[PDB]
RNA sequence: AUCGAGAGG
């Protein structure tokens, strides 16, 4: 019930692709060779900029029809302004001393790779993705 | 038509000009002195060849071709291929006219592939129309009439000797293309 | 005809092939000729084929010979309907054909065979030569109105 | 002035008046538009029964064309549907009667109009079965034309009806609605060979609209409340009644519902 | 002939079709005319007593009603006109004449009637307008189309016969196809469109109509799926809607061209739970083909399920192309100007080498070309050039055409369109052949009146430089119009002959089935085949595999299938297996792993003795790949544990298991040999699948994981099993015959000429050969 | 055979217009489009009505009986 | 052909019955249904007779023996129990 | 029908509120596929829709000549002027949510024909019907309420289904169902039987 | 011929409820109300005042044939909130804004001078 | 009825196949579908 | 009945 992972990501290029309204974001750990993460975003939602670097945050929680906010009584989990729910399609090791951890976010992908998370991450179907500005 | 040498001296030349059309055209409106087809074939402007005959002739599709040609172009205008020939000894007075009556209907086959023209012709002898106006007097078999009778918006030049616009068998329907509740 | 083969290391690798291609057909002389390969040549006619190397090269090829035309439309059959084309025409010793000559001209059954073509002809034929239907086939049956040994109908069922 | 929903028209007429809608979700406009075209009532010729036919035109045709031919329905809402009343075949309060003959006197052909037609049920001082006649002569909308020695002679029992049961009954003609003109919703996507601006038209609607500016970001949470409309009146029912029925059927509808609730 | 072999038949019908989506697949709309007039004798039952005097109260003029009731005697009472027909009161043993009812079974049935696929079972339901209404899934078997097509209904008057075609001839039953070893029906038109945008990773579904498509789902889980995106605004991908219609616990991997796992091109698809994880859906994955959805449904829980899959993807794909629309139009054919300026320099530069080649003709300064006449050679180079041209010219359009154009997005979508429709539409339609050659000169030495004599140019031979849409020359047109009239005389010749032929074939093979010891034989008791197939097993269930062990290198295949417990670094990494360090030495199991590898050697040998093309995808009757991607999923093995899984184990579980399977049951050494024969494949297949290395390797099985699926391989290899009884030869013929109708048209006979050669054993050939090697 | 009471898209009312529309087309010498925008008629389904119906009626009126 | 008795030890027909074979005892059944035939398991809302045909069949209380037969003509008898319905 | 080679026959009927509409308000009379016509690669019944749009906005008849050279460009410059699309793609709304469509569809006045066929008088239904003497099997044809015919390729696919007696009852109960009377000794109908 | 009459579209046969309401299934508080002779034009607007109101978790419209006008809507509220009251005040809701829109565009009619 | 009028019938190398010698005198599309195409063709 | 013609997929 807690963040399995946050970090400072500055990305150097951002790809729209073939989509207009989604690009991909090619970023890196910023200050740590370690880990270095692609992925879909949506930018009508949230635009990326270029050379911009944002706060990412995985986390487990926080079955059950998803529910509108019933009241503002209910708090918001965030404060980041981005947050998907999604499930991975892999988790992989790219070589040895290094894994991979491959998140599908409602079709969108995003794979990041760096050695301490797997002791975090678990084959959870749950993720929330925070993308703070 | 007939093409023979240097009508006025100066170029091989259609048989045919712009006053004979204008009489004939005047003929049309007075509907004076009359101008026929007969009397083309009499004046010998025109003649009519058989397929045997046709094998020793040269003919030129649009009497456009044989006046002299000494650039920017459309690019939606078909690509002509210059005819690049001396002598024509006759001019088609239409590309249309090999088609059929029923090819006369087609709008713009030119544009659309010939095995749909064919089952459009088929289809068109299928489709119902008012076959004549003395159908109400007349006793057929079966008649089938249209309430309301449209002449089509895209007509053919043949279609106004073929009297389909006078005597139109379909309706002009406002028509949209889509996918929509599917079916 | 950028032939595959075993490489040596063992994968496979395409090495090209020279191949000849003639308009005629004399097989028996042809194969005994220097320079060929004597197994690897092969007849776009089944029936040399069969002639000169025996029935089951003939059922091969012919089996061959409906692929190419099956995948000049593109179009995949499984291997079993074709094969059993071909083992129809192939387990009589001679070369059957699908036409009333032949399958109909077999012996097999009587009111199949008049069902095909020729039907009176093969039921003179048969009153003059007092054969016997057994009624085992599926036209015959049909003829009888009697339900025919279709898998449903094979079967007997009874009480315990 | 009211809360909810605000209406400032943009132009008047009797054949139409263009409004622009405020404070409404997209969904009751729809159901607006459809309830106009469709649940309104009026009254349209149900039934024809001719004794003489000289005419070239079939009779079948001919009543048709009369189902089709606009009568008043002002007072539509005093007649009653057929269905509802105990008549064995209809009464003066639910059915108007209208009876036409017509010959040809003259040798040229003598036209017959929607004003040759009159009704021989009674009135009851209601404005119910009166023929519409926007033409500037006068003249009344022409079923048939009659060659000398032709005559025909013809009786019609119009009934209420709604344009869901066939559509001689709609009042209005075409409904013009148009939302998010700027398509700042981009509720549709654009296509162009090499731009979208150049290849569709700015509506007149866009420009009552403030222009969309390129630097701000679209919003997600933006709906468009604002439309804008026009209605066409055939002239059985005036336009401010039309859109009036059409508001007051759909909440007779509504209410309709919350009744079989309550029954249930 | 004709009466006996074919009878008009009481009980049949026929109408006009049309097509409904919201109707399910396997149910017909049948007029209420049709099922008032068609009548099914119903014996009076103690539970149906109520419900027939209702029917009959009701009458014959509302359905549900009866037209006639057959009483103990039999004699006829008549409901139209009775003096009873208030009076009666139902008496047990009575018939009633039901009118036909909603969810009764009939047949629906095309009348090319080549396949079986063309007469199929359909459930009953009384639709109130006048044409028959069917699912467009059911079009293609069916090979209908709604221009005026019209198709046959047949009402079954026993309660056997319709069991029997329930049983078997039901609609979901038959939609795999035995033939071809492929579904025969797929999603087509629209909803392969419109399931293609909504797969877009840019179309996102708001929660209104997330709402309306989740309750548009016949049989919704209740549950809303959390938002793709929540924070910004709950947005939906359509993926995640669709997914919910995916059936759970069905899992689907494609890989087409780049299929990373980041997937930026979003080709091919990943399906876990029946939910999908990346991917934009195209037409092989929802299509008839095996390996597509339809397959992998079908098998794993059964037919039903399919067909109501079929129905829910048709539902909500509908609804979403409802709301965002499609049009075809002009300006989707029309190229933008630059493009076109470079189509018309392809099409001069094509022209200029023409004409060179030509110039060089008439110089005679041409080489001599070995086998054939000088003169067709150049006619082959002028032809070839053409058609380059003509395809260059395509190449340009489709890069001009924008991922927007409609008919790039029926393309993209595989629903309609051809690389070749846009071509002949924007660019240029082609040179016409006739006879298989240029257009010929009626007139001495000029194809057409107007070209002058001895013109070999491609305009005076018939190529149209001009697209549809610039529109054709009079000339281009004649010549158009002398193609269009071949193929129409050649399209009626190729019905005709293939109509005879399939009639021989049928009329060949019919007689033949599998009889109840697994040969198949004919009636007379011909052995045709001692081994059905070959195999002795039914044609459905059959898929593509790859087998691993054939191809790659020697040194290849040792790292991935030989473990040596001797060698440290040959023995597996502890990891793998817990008993692994024990396992270290451990010589009697170390002989065991390789006797097990000398068999795989054989079977290598063996495979490649079979293929010199040695080609992967053959044929198989279980699918491995997707039977561990099922316990995969069943069974959630992190694989960071060791394998439960003694090294012995699984070497003795797998021979277990190849001696579970058998085609035959009889202990005869014969047929003892002929079931090895038989199924030698299939364990070179399953050695090859899960070797002891392999099984530790590819995953981490438990013990359990591995028994069941030892279970499932052997369940499902006796679900393939032929049926005995089956009429093969029947389904032979067809199946040639109903390809060869679709079959349309160096020099070799082909198609249905060369087909009527073969089956013809004539000695003459108009085109023989021989391929010396 | 005779004018269309109203256009079958939306449905305005066309009878009234015919016999003004060829008095317009024939007292102005007027192109036929803008007769159509004097009779008020501004949507092609209302135009198509009047341009392409062709009176049959009278043809049919010419014979005697 | 003539006392043509197989073993039921020795029986080489598939133990699973064939697709025809259960399609022919379930209209069988259906059929005596219809016709006022007992039925010998508990029905819990069914009017069908093929409904309770099925559920015969999974109950295997149906006593048919199916006749297997071969070309040569030798007969090998399968109680509907026996016969595995998968 | 379309004057292109596009046949087909109506899916459906739908009340102009239903339909989907354009700012306009016009409701096409006729709604088709956009995926028949690449199939059918008739470029002319686009180029017609066109045209039409371009002769009822200008009152000036259009002309689809054969062999005439019109650019479409030109019929599109002049559909401009009118301020209609070039295309001729027109935004539409969807007629039950009255929201606008995401695509915009392409909406013309096409010339269609109305084919003789009609199904009411196609459609023929026969439980029980009149029977030849000699056949003993149904008579032919709608007008003697006569039924359909089972083909013998019809036969063969039952056989490939494998439907033995749902074959039997169509081959027999179906049509020409007999009884007679045949004598042991001779398997001839020389027997002559009295039941009474 | 065989074509149902128009008029069965507008007017309710054979005592046909015009709500019927069931309980859903798998879902606890929801219930599909099957409106009988009734359109898209209401239910299109039903939903969405249901979507507007906080205690409704589900409101959607489906017809199960385009020629059976028969419109389902199924009703998840809040617990403790009966979906019946959730349906009724969305359609007073749906009423008093009609109401008040008639009101003001016949002010500005009456403004209005043609 | 015009098309019926002018009818060409050719009763029964290559008769069904458009000719060149064709052109200008018979429709090139004019001719039934399936059975007896070409055979008989329109003027 | 038969023959013929035409048309539809
Ligand atoms: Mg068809
Ligand atoms: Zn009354
Ligand atoms: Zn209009
Ligand atoms: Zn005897």
């Amino acid at each position: 019930s807690n963040t399995l992972f946050d970090d400072i990501f500055q990305v150097s290029e951002v790809d729209p692709g073939r989509y207009n309204k989604v690009c991909r974001i090619e970023a890196a750990s910023t200050t740590q060779d370690q880990c270095k993460l692609t992925l879909d975003i949506n930018v009508e939602l949230f635009p990326v900029a270029a050379q911009d670097s944002l706060t990412v945050t995985i986390a487990s929680s926080l079955t059950r029809s998803w529910r509108p906010p019933q009241a503002g009584d209910r708090s918001l989990a965030d404060d980041y302004d981005y947050v998907m729910y999604g499930t991975a399609y892999k988790f992989e090791e790219v070589s040895k001393d290094l894994i991979a951890v491959y998140y599908s976010f409602g079709g969108l992908l995003m794979r990041l790779e760096g050695n301490y998370r797997n002791l975090n991450n678990l084959k959870q179907e749950n993720a929330y993705l925070l993308i703070r500005r | 038509f007939i093409v023979e040498d240097d009508e006025s001296l100066g170029h091989k030349e259609l048989k045919v000009r712009k006053g004979h059309i204008a009489k004939l055209m005047a003929t049309e409106y007075q509907d004076v002195e009359e101008y026929t087809w007969s009397s083309l074939l009499n004046e010998g402007l025109v003649e009519y060849i058989d397929a045997e005959e046709e094998e020793s002739i040269l003919i030129a599709m649009q009497p456009e071709d044989l006046e002299p040609a000494e650039l920017d172009v459309d690019p939606a205008k078909r690509i002509r291929v210059s005819h690049h020939a001396t002598t024509f000894t006759h001019c088609e007075i239409h590309p249309s006219m090999i088609l059929g009556v029923a090819a006369s209907i087609i709008p713009f086959p030119d544009h659309n592939q010939s095995p749909r023209n064919t089952y459009q012709s088929a289809m068109g002898k299928q489709a119902m129309g008012v076959f004549l106006t003395n159908y109400n007097v007349r006793m057929d078999t079966m008649a089938n009439i249209l309430y309301y009778p449209q002449k089509p918006l895209g007509t053919t030049r043949a279609m106004e000797y073929l009297k389909f616009r006078e005597l139109p068998a379909g309706q002009n329907a406002i028509v949209a293309i889509a996918c929509y509740s599917g079916y | 005809y950028d032939r595959k083969v075993p490489s040596p290391t063992g994968e496979y690798v395409k090495e090209p092939e020279w191949v000849l291609e003639t308009d005629g057909v004399n097989l028996s002389e042809v194969m005994t000729v220097p320079g060929i390969d004597p197994t690897r040549i092969y007849t776009n006619s089944f029936i040399d084929i069969m002639e000169v190397l025996g029935i089951e090269a003939g059922r091969a090829a012919l089996y061959k010979e409906v692929y190419n035309v099956i995948a000049s439309d593109g179009s995949y059959v499984n291997y079993r309907h074709m094969a059993l084309l071909v083992d129809v025409m192939t387990t009589q010793g001679g070369l059957t054909s699908v036409t009333r000559h032949g399958f109909n001209r077999s012996n097999t059954g009587a009111l199949m065979r008049c069902s095909f073509e020729e039907t009176v002809e093969i039921l003179f034929e048969a009153g003059a030569s007092a054969e016997l239907d057994d009624c085992r086939g599926v036209s015959e049956n049909v003829i009888l109105g009697q339900m025919a040994p279709i898998g449903t109908g094979a079967f007997d069922v009874m009480i315990d | 002035s009211e809360e909810g929903p605000q209406v400032k028209i943009r132009e008047a007429s009797k054949d139409n008046v263009d409004f622009i809608l405020s404070n409404v979700d997209l969904a009751m406009a729809n159901s607006l538009r459809r309830v106009m075209i469709a649940e309104i009532p009026t009254l349209a010729i149900d039934s024809v029964e001719v004794e003489t036919n000289t005419t070239v035109l079939a009779d079948e045709f001919i009543a048709h064309r009369l189902g089709l031919i606009p009568l008043q329905s002002m007072d539509i809402e005093q007649l009653e549907y057929s269905r509802d009343c105990f008549c064995e075949d209809h009464c003066d309060k639910c059915s108007v009667v209208l009876t036409l003959q017509a010959f040809g006197e003259s040798e040229s052909t003598t036209n017959v109009y929607s004003k040759d037609l009159v009704i021989v049920s009674n009135l009851m001082g209601r404005n119910i079965g009166h023929p519409i006649i926007q033409d500037k002569e006068g003249n009344g909308v022409l079923i048939c034309k009659l060659r000398k020695g032709q005559e025909l002679k013809l009786t019609c029992v119009a009934k209420k009806g709604i344009a869901k049961e066939h559509a001689k009954w709609g009042p209005a003609a075409a409904i013009e609605f148009e939302y998010d003109p700027w398509n700042k919703l981009k509720h549709t996507d654009y296509w162009y060979e090499q731009d979208s601006a150049k290849e569709w038209p700015q509506s007149k609607n866009c420009e009552y609209e403030d222009p969309p500016n390129e630097g701000d970001p679209f919003d997600y949470k933006a709906q468009a409340d604002t439309f804008y409309m026009n209605v066409e009146s055939v002239g059985s029912i005036p336009v401010d009644q039309v859109v009036v029925r059409g508001i007051d059927t759909l909440q007779k509808k509504v209410a309709s519902i919350l009744l079989a609730l309550t029954q249930m | 002939r004709g009466n006996l072999m074919g009878k008009r038949v009481d009980f049949s019908a026929r109408t006009v079709i049309s097509g409904d989506p919201n109707l399910e697949l396997d149910q017909v709309g049948v007029p209420k005319s049709i099922a008032k007039t068609l009548t099914y004798p119903e014996v009076v039952t103690p539970y149906n007593i109520d419900r027939l005097t209702q029917l009959v109260r009701n009458g014959p003029n509302e359905h549900p009603g009866a037209k006639y009731v057959i009483r103990d005697s039999g004699d006829r009472i008549d409901l139209r006109y009775s003096k009873r027909a208030g009076d009666i009161q139902l008496q047990y043993g009575w018939k009633v004449e039901r009118h036909i009812m909603d969810n009764d079974p009939v047949l629906f049935n095309r009348q090319p009637s080549l396949h079986k696929m063309s007469m199929m079972a359909h459930r009953v339901k009384v639709i109130p307008y006048s044409t028959f209404r069917l699912n467009l899934s059911v079009t293609s078997p069916y090979n209908a189309d709604f221009d005026g097509d019209e198709m046959n209904l047949h009402v079954p008057q026993s309660e056997e016969t319709r069991a029997e075609l329930s049983q078997l001839c039901a609609v979901p039953l038959q939609i795999v196809s035995p033939q071809s070893n492929k579904p025969c029906m797929g999603i087509v038109q629209d909803t392969l469109c419109g399931i293609r945008k909504l797969t877009l990773r840019d179309t996102f579904i708001e929660l209104d109509q997330v709402l309306n498509m989740l309750y548009w789902v016949p049989d919704w889980d209740g549950v809303i799926p959390t938002p793709a995106i929540i924070k910004p605004k709950p947005l939906w991908s359509g993926k995640q809607i669709l997914s919910v219609a995916i059936p759970n616990g069905i899992h689907l991997q494609r890989f087409d061209e780049g299929t990373t796992l980041l997937s930026p091109k979003d080709n091919g698809m990943l399906i876990i739970d029946g939910q999908i994880i990346f991917g934009v859906v195209e037409k092989k994955t929802v299509g008839s083909s095996n390996g597509g959805l339809i397959h992998v449904v079908t098998r794993e829980k059964g037919p039903q399920v399919c067909a109501k899959l079929f129905g829910n993807i048709q539902k909500v794909v509908n609804f979403w192309l409802l709301h965002n629309g499609f049009s075809t139009g002009i300006g989707d054919t029309i190229a933008d100007g630059p493009t076109m300026r470079e189509i018309t320099e392809t099409i001069a530069e094509a022209k200029k080498k023409v004409l060179d080649v030509t110039k060089e003709a008439q110089a005679n300064l041409l080489t001599a070309k070995h086998g054939m006449t000088l003169r067709e050679s150049f006619e082959d180079n002028v032809v070839r050039f053409l058609n380059e041209a003509r395809d260059k010219a395509g190449r340009l359009a489709e890069v001009n055409l924008k991922d927007l154009n409609n008919v790039k997005q029926m393309v993209m979508a595989g629903s309609k369109g051809s690389f070749i429709n846009i071509a002949q539409m924007s660019a240029c339609v082609g040179q016409q052949s006739v006879e298989g050659k240029r257009i010929a000169f009626g007139f001495v030495d000029r194809t057409l009146p107007h070209f002058s004599k001895d013109d070999y140019s491609p305009e005076s031979k018939g190529f149209v430089e001009n697209s549809y849409l610039r529109g054709l020359t009079p000339q281009e047109f004649f010549f158009h119009a002398m193609g269009g009239r071949e193929g129409l005389i050649d399209t009626a010749v190729k019905t005709a002959e293939t109509g005879y032929i399939q009639r021989r074939l049928v009329k060949a093979l019919e007689d033949i089935m599998v009889h109840y010891d697994n040969t198949t034989r004919n009636s007379l008791g011909n052995v045709i085949q001692f081994i059905y197939g070959e195999d002795g097993m039914d044609a459905a269930h059959i898929e593509k595999q790859s087998l691993d062990t054939i191809g790659g290198s020697d040194a290849a295949f040792e790292k991935r299938y030989r473990v040596d417990l001797l060698n440290t670094d040959h023995t597996l990494d502890p990891s793998l297996l817990e008993s692994g360090s024990e396992i270290l030495g451990d010589l009697k199991l170390q002989v065991l792993l390789d006797e097990e590898y000398k068999q795989l050697v054989k079977d290598r040998k063996f495979l490649r003795e079979v293929f010199v093309d040695g080609e992967a995808n053959w044929p198989l009757p279980v699918n491995i790949r997707r039977i561990i991607q099922n316990a995969q999923q069943t069974f959630h093995i992190d694989h960071t544990k060791p394998s439960d899984l003694t090294i012995k184990d699984i070497v003795l579980g797998v021979k277990d298991l190849q001696e579970n399977l058998l085609v035959l049951r009889g202990k005869n050494e014969i047929i003892q040999n002929a079931q090895r024969d038989a199924v030698t494949l299939f364990c070179c297949l399953l050695r090859s699948r899960l070797a002891t290395r392999r099984v530790l390797q590819e995953y981490r099985l438990t013990k359990q994981a591995f028994d069941w699926v030892l279970s499932n391989i052997e369940a499902q290899f006796l679900r393939s099993v032929v049926h005995p009884g089956e009429m093969v030869g029947v389904l032979a013929a067809q199946s040639i015959g109903e390809p060869a109708t679709q079959m349309t048209l160096k020099k070799v006979t082909s198609g249905v000429p060369r087909l009527k050669e073969i089956l013809n054993v004539a000695k003459n050939m108009k085109t023989p050969s021989l391929t010396v090697y | 055979m005779i004018v269309p009471v109203r256009c079958f898209s939306c449905g305005k009312v066309v009878g009234d217009k015919w016999e003004s529309y060829l008095n317009l087309l024939q007292e102005d010498e007027l192109d036929e489009g803008t007769a159509l925008s004097r009779l008020g008629l501004k949507r092609y389904c209302c135009r198509r009505m009047i341009l392409t119906h062709v009176d049959l009626i009278e043809k049919f009126l010419r014979y005697n009986p | 052909l003539k006392e043509k008795a197989i073993p039921k030890d020795q029986r080489a027909t598939t133990p699973y019955m064939t697709k025809y074979e259960r399609a022919r005892i379930l209209g069988t059944r259906a059929l005596q249904i219809s016709m006022n035939a007992p039925v010998f398991v508990d029905l819990e809302g069914e009017t069908d007779p093929l409904r309770i045909a099925m559920k015969e069949l999974a109950e295997k209380k149906i006593p048919l023996v199916i006749r297997r037969y071969l070309p040569d003509g030798s007969f090998e008898d399968w109680s509907v129990e026996e016969l595995i319905v998968d | 029908a379309s004057r292109h080679g596009q046949k087909g026959t109506i899916g459906i009927t739908y009340r102009r509120e239903d339909m989907p509409f354009t700012a306009e308000g016009i409701v096409p009379d006729l709604i088709i596929n956009p995926h028949a016509i690449p199939s059918r690669m008739t470029v002319a019944h686009l180029i017609e829709c066109l045209l039409s749009k371009v002769a009822a906005l200008s009152g000036n008849e259009g002309d689809a000549s054969p062999f005439t050279d019109i650019t479409v460009e030109g019929i599109s410059k002049l559909l401009r002027e009118h301020g209609y699309q070039s295309r001729g793609f027109e935004v539409m709304y969807n007629g039950h949510t009255g929201k606008k469509l995401m695509a915009q569809i392409f909406f013309g006045p096409t010339y269609y024909q109305r084919l003789r066929h009609m199904v009411d008088d196609k459609i023929h239904a026969r439980a029980r019907g009149p029977m030849q003497v000699l056949t003993r099997q149904p008579v032919e044809g709608r007008s003697r309420d006569g039924g359909l015919r089972f083909g013998e390729m019809e036969r063969d696919c039952m056989i490939a289904h494998g439907a033995a007696s749902f074959l039997k009852e169509r081959l027999m109960e179906a049509s020409d169902a007999f009884r007679v009377h045949i004598c042991g000794i001779c398997g001839l109908m020389t027997v002559i039987a009295k039941l009474n | 011929m065989n074509a149902p009459d128009r008029f069965e579209l507008f007017l309710l046969g054979e005592g046909e409820s015009k709500l019927k309401i069931d309980p859903d299934t798998k879902a606890p508080n929801a219930v599909v109300i099957t409106f009988e002779k009734e359109d898209h034009t209401l239910g299109n607007l039903i939903r969405a005042e249901l979507l507007n109101d906080r205690k409704v978790l589900f409101a959607a419209y489906k017809v199960e044939h385009p020629f059976f006008a028969r419109f389902k809507l199924r009703i998840q509220t809040t617990e403790g909130y009966d979906p019946k009251d959730a349906l009724k005040n969305a359609c007073n809701s749906i009423i008093n804004k009609l109401g008040a829109l008639k009101t003001n565009f016949e002010t500005e009619w009456n403004l209005q001078t043609l | 009825t015009l098309s019926h009028l002018r009818r060409t019938n050719t009763p029964i190398a290559k008769p069904r196949q458009l000719h060149n010698t064709h052109w200008g005198l018979v429709c090139p599309a004019e001719t039934p579908e399936g059975q007896a195409c070409g055979l008989v063709k329109n003027l």
